[PDB]
């Protein structure tokens, strides 16, 4: 049993009104059941696209959550994972 | 590919056959079976002989002949009794392969019986219920004799087929052969296959 | 260096009950996926099959979805004999690498629960204590079936090292190439009173290994806490390097990237 | 062993029939092989934990489904003349329940001889015959050969047999391992079979012995479409009899 590290972060520096990436990285977990959404504001955006499952030498699972977003001054984008390990979801906010 | 280079084997009663296959798979680590199918159909599995099993695998009286270096593997059948006239297909599987077998070209294998005294004849049978309708048989020869279709489309002449009898002991190839043409007389049935001169007639 | 590698995850719930993902990756690159449900391999880019006929590439994904396809049915089988607990997860991984020097080294190995179980060594058993009594057990029967083994000897020191070397060869071009990296510069909370966090990020570059450190001017600051190289899709990766510092010595500080795209063209960042 | 009912099947180019293959040894893998006419056999299909493995590029026609683990059934419908031959249904091992020994043998079954027909029309019941002795043979041999005749049947699947006071024999028996056809070159031929038996003249000559040959003839069902004034050509048996 490990609980999960999740990191956020972008492809590219955060501006206004541009077209940008937002990953979410889970990492160094284990049983594999999982769950991971992309929260703006609170609600789910739907529109993202997760890789296939890989393990470290550890056995430890890892996996990330990317999409497609255009940051403003007003919005809200973080990452809920969920996790037999973890008895609440956990957010980890995106940062600018 | 599996090639068994041969269009058909004949052999006498009580001796022994050496039927070839030859393969061209340079992979190691492979299985050889070989399978039989008798003229109903269904296939027999025979022997099987794995690549690394450093031995000819025997079965029954049927051996093998499998060099591993020369990429070949002859079945070999000792002591053939009139029972072992079927396909003979030679199929190899791989550890890497197709998962499934792989069968070559076959080879017909035809054991003849050995005649002590041959009697060859030509007889007219008359039917059963309507005189005018007739076949007539040529029986009692020899094994080396082949007997050949008629060059007429009409005529029809079976096969030497050997017929055996467990009560007397008794082994006799025959061939029969009937038409609807009316000047079709077996005084000259059989004169496109070769006769033998003694062929007694009635 | 450069260890192709084909990787396996089995999760059984109840006695009918298992799914079973797998994928083939080069080094983190996934190359080949797996469609389970039909058995179907999906190869992710121009360059997957290296110099492989296609008819050797159908024999081995055959294999593949043979072994994918009956893998769950003999575990759940032998759970009774080894006292298996549901639900549980099965990992394994198979592959060949490339060590500096032409020397390929072919490995595989396997882990239950998270545990190391077994792995082989020419073509043997091999298991490990953590997986304790059960492992041995299993690798014995395993050591009985000489077909199975010689399968996976073949795939394994035969196959494997000529595929690795094909698929070098053939994805030369997208194995080999360099991206600048782009870099910025960000604030951070710190713990402490008067107190702050400098964060340079580096993101877009190819190949992974590169050096970013925080220094002052060319004083060899100390202090610079490199994160995990996080994976970035589009096959580029990204890094942030964190300095705690106390305000006022802000001044006279740039963190400076090397990368071999860079072909010596240090980046430097200043704040 | 395998069972592969039905034995003998003659389709039309529109109606829809099944092949039903089962096997209670409870190997794992299940086949499908197609052997044409005097080739060797060729996969079509394999069936490895009750999915499908391997499909030899075989067209949409034949649906092959596997529902239990000791079952595979193979669905046709609105198939082609050139799709005619004999379908083998095989059965082997697979890993970690084969045993030590890693031989994986097939075992096939009784195949199927799948007949399919674009005319209707061309399916014949045999009519068959059956000549008495010579008075040659007897006089020489001591031996007396009789002879049946199953002629102008199609298609080629028919089971010939010899009936002896009302008792199937096998001694003394021969007939011919494939039918001959009566018009050759063309590709509706209809065929003809032979067969012969032999017993000693003593048999033959008691006049109250009862020789029977016996044709099973395997051809239309009874479900399919007929509309000729000729009698349907369901099958049958036809028999023809002998007196001493
Ligand atoms: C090109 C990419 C490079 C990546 C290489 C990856 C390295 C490791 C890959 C190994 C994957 C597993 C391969 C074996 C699995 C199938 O081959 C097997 C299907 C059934 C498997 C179900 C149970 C699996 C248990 C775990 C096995 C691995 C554990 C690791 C141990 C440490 C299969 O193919 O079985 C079919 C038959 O194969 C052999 O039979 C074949 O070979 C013999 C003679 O050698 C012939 O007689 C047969 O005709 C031929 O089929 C086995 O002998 C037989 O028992 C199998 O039934
Ligand atoms: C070419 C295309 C390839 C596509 C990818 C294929 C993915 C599927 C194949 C994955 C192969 C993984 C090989 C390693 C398997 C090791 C399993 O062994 C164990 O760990 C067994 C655990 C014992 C449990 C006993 C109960
Ligand atoms: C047995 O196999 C070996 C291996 O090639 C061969 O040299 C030898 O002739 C075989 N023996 C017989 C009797 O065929
Ligand atoms: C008869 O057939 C056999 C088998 O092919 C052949 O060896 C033999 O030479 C033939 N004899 C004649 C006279 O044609
Ligand atoms: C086998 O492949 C052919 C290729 O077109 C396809 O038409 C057919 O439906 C396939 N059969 C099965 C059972 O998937």
């Amino acid at each position: 049993q490990r609980t999960p590290k999740i990191q956020v972060y972008s492809r590219h520096p955060a501006e206004n009104g541009k077209s940008n990436f937002l990953n979410c990285y889970v990492s160094g977990f284990h049983p594999s059941d999982i769950e991971v959404d992309l929260l703006k504001n609170g609600e789910r955006i739907e529109k993202v696209e997760h890789s296939d499952l890989s393990f470290s030498k550890d056995w430890s699972f890892y996996l990330l959550y990317y999409t497609e977003f255009t940051p403003t001054e007003k919005d809200e984008y973080a990452c809920r994972v969920n996790h037999v390990t973890l008895s609440q979801p956990k957010i980890v906010k995106w940062d600018r | 590919k599996i090639t068994q280079t041969q269009p058909g084997m004949f052999v006498q009663e009580k001796e022994a056959v050496t039927l070839d296959c030859t393969y061209d798979t340079s992979d190691q680590s492979y299985g050889l079976f070989w399978y039989k199918q008798p003229s109903s159909g269904e296939m027999i599995f025979l022997i099987y002989q794995g690549s690394y099993d450093e031995q000819n695998a025997t079965e029954g009286r049927y051996s093998l002949n499998f060099q591993k270096a020369r990429k070949s593997a002859n079945l070999v059948i000792s002591a053939s009794q009139l029972g072992d006239s079927a396909m003979y297909f030679c199929a190899m599987r791989r550890n890497t392969g197709r998962r499934a077998l792989t069968f070559g070209s076959g080879t017909r294998l035809q054991v003849q019986p050995n005649i002590q005294n041959p009697d060859p004849a030509v007889y007219q049978l008359r039917d059963s219920k309507s005189s005018d309708k007739f076949v007539c048989l040529f029986t009692d020869f020899d094994s080396q004799i082949n007997v050949s279709q008629s060059k007429d489309s009409d005529v029809y002449i079976t096969d030497k087929c050997v017929l055996d009898m467990r009560s007397m002991d008794f082994k006799s190839n025959s061939a029969v052969a009937w038409s609807n043409k009316s000047d079709f007389t077996c005084a000259n049935a059989f004169n496109n296959s070769i006769i033998p001169e003694d062929t007694f007639f009635p | 260096p450069t260890s192709f590698h084909v990787i396996q995850t089995s999760s059984f719930t109840n006695s009918t009950w298992a799914q079973t993902q797998g994928s083939g990756w080069l080094d983190d690159l996934q190359i080949h996926g797996w469609d389970s449900d039909s058995g179907t391999a999906i190869f992710l880019k121009p360059w997957s099959k290296g110099n492989f006929s296609d008819k050797e590439v159908a024999e081995l994904e055959e294999i593949f979805r043979v072994y994918i396809f009956g893998f769950a049915r003999e575990v759940q089988d032998f759970a009774g004999d080894f006292q298996m607990k549901y639900p549980f997860e099965i990992q394994g991984i198979a592959g060949c690498e490339l060590h500096s020097g032409g020397a390929i080294v072919s490995f595989l190995r396997g882990a239950l629960g998270g545990l190391d179980f077994l792995s082989v060594k020419n073509a043997s058993c091999v298991p490990s204590p953590e997986g304790g009594s059960r492992a041995q057990k299993f690798c014995a029967l395993i050591i009985q079936y000489q077909g199975i083994m010689e399968t996976v000897r073949i795939l394994l020191y035969e196959t494997c090292p000529r595929y690795l070397l094909g698929v070098l060869n053939a994805g030369k071009a997208d194995l080999q190439r360099q991206v600048k990296p782009e870099a910025w510069l960000s604030s951070g909370p710190s713990p402490g009173p008067g107190r702050l966090q400098l964060v340079c990020h580096v993101s877009g570059f190819y190949p992974k290994p590169v050096w970013v450190m925080w220094m002052r001017g060319e004083q060899e600051q100390q202090g610079t806490q490199l994160g995990d190289i996080l994976p970035n899709a589009n096959w580029t990766w990204y890094l942030r390097a964190t300095l705690d510092v106390a305000d006022g010595e802000a001044a006279g500080l740039s963190c400076r990237v090397k990368h071999s795209s860079l072909e010596g063209q240090d980046i430097i960042l200043y704040w | 062993e395998v069972t592969q009912t039905p034995k003998h099947l003659v389709m039309g180019m529109t109606n829809k029939k099944s092949l039903k293959c089962e096997q209670h040894m409870g190997h794992r893998a299940m086949y499908w092989y197609k052997q044409k006419a005097k080739k060797p056999p060729e996969l079509m299909f394999v069936y490895s934990y009750e999915k499908l493995s391997i499909n030899e590029s075989v067209p949409s026609r034949f649906s092959p489904e596997c529902p239990n683990s000791s079952l595979l059934n193979l669905h046709l419908h609105a198939l082609q003349p050139e799709d005619s031959a004999l379908y083998l249904c095989a059965s082997s091992h697979l890993g970690l329940a084969g045993g030590i020994d890693g031989t994986d043998t097939q075992y096939f079954g009784p195949g199927t001889r799948l007949t399919v027909l674009e005319d209707l029309k061309n399916v014949f019941p045999p009519e068959v015959a059956v000549f008495e002795p010579s008075k040659a043979e007897i006089s020489r041999t001591q031996k007396a050969t009789l002879v049946c005749l199953a002629t102008g049947f199609y298609p080629p699947h028919v089971e010939l047999s010899w009936w002896v006071n009302g008792k199937e024999v096998h001694d003394g028996v021969c007939t011919d391992p494939q039918p001959l056809k009566e018009q050759p070159a063309l590709n509706d031929s209809r065929y003809a079979l032979s067969s012969r038996l032999r017993v000693s003249a003593t048999f033959w000559q008691d006049p109250r012995n009862h020789f029977r040959c016996q044709v099973q003839f395997y051809g239309l069902s009874e479900n399919d479409e007929w509309t000729q004034d000729r009698a349907k050509p369901v099958t049958q048996i036809v028999s023809a009899e002998a007196w001493g």
